[PDB]
């Protein structure tokens, strides 16, 4: 349950199985213009 | 159909899915021009449903 | 009567023949085939039909 | 709690693509196929 100084998210196992463990279709932090335009298959429903 | 207008002395020039004024611009996937001669009352019943 | 069908197929009668150079990578207003709009047009490796 | 927010979102987009009794979903095409009297019926439609 303490950080793990190792990770560079300086997380906790416990932490890291969390977030491993949410599948996050949108995390906001992300700032996805840049990425949108370049699609190769069919544009993300958070694209669009 | 600039054309349109000088062809015929239009009596009822009813547009249902595209207004007559705005028509050149569009691009139509296929033309269907069906004729044919009717009365006088009934260019009513020439109509949807 | 005059039939059209305003439907997403290839369009055969397109009215006044109006064409621009179509140009890439930048932000411009496209009305290919009626189909008005605005956007970026980059080229696609789609598969299409 | 995120597959609800992702859903909501999903519907939200998804109406965009109903027509609610207009002739068509698309905001464009009916503004540039019909003449402005009579599209405001249409545009009011899918604006309420």
């Amino acid at each position: 349950i303490l950080p793990d100084p190792s990770k560079p998210s300086k997380r906790s196992p416990i932490e890291d199985l969390l977030f491993n463990k949410v599948t996050l279709a949108d995390a906001g932090f992300i700032k996805q213009y840049g990425d949108c335009l370049g699609d190769i298959a069919a544009r993300d429903l958070i694209c669009a | 159909y600039s054309v349109l207008y000088n062809f015929a002395p239009f009596f009822a020039f009813k547009c249902y899915g595209v207004s007559p004024t705005k028509l050149n611009d569009l691009c139509f996937t296929n033309v269907y021009a069906d004729s044919f001669v009717i009365k006088g009352n009934e260019v009513s019943q020439i109509a949807p449903g | 009567v005059l039939s059209f069908e305003l439907l997403h197929a290839p369009a055969t009668v397109c009215g006044p023949k109006k064409s621009t150079n179509l140009v890439k990578n930048k932000c411009v207003n496209f009305n290919f085939n009626g189909l008005t709009g605005t956007g970026v047009l980059t080229k696609s490796n789609k598969k299409f039909l | 709690v995120v597959n609800h927010n992702a859903q909501a979102l999903n519907t939200l987009v998804k109406q965009l693509s109903s027509k609610f009794g207009a002739i068509s979903s698309v905001l464009n095409d009916i503004l540039s196929r019909l003449d402005p009297p009579e599209a405001e019926v249409q545009i009011d439609r899918l604006i309420t």
